[PDB]
């Protein structure tokens, strides 16, 4: 998780069901 | 004005579900809002 690196005007990510900690 | 530097963010905006189990057994609707929070609901 730490390996790789880290609301945009319209358009949007939705949120996993499966949560990481559920994963 | 005083050059306090401000932050912008898009202010809340989300879509919405409907949380409805069907209408043969209820008509009880509830919604949820996805890219916002309850605090400017």
């Amino acid at each position: 998780f730490n390996k790789v690196t880290l609301k945009f005007k319209g358009l949007t990510v939705l949120p996993p069901l499966l949560t990481d900690e559920m994963i | 004005q005083t050059l306090e530097i401000l932050d912008i963010t898009p202010c809340s905006f989300g879509g919405v579900s409907v949380i409805t189990p069907g209408t043969n057994t209820s008509n009880q609707v509830a919604v949820l809002y996805q890219g916002v929070n309850c605090t400017e609901v």
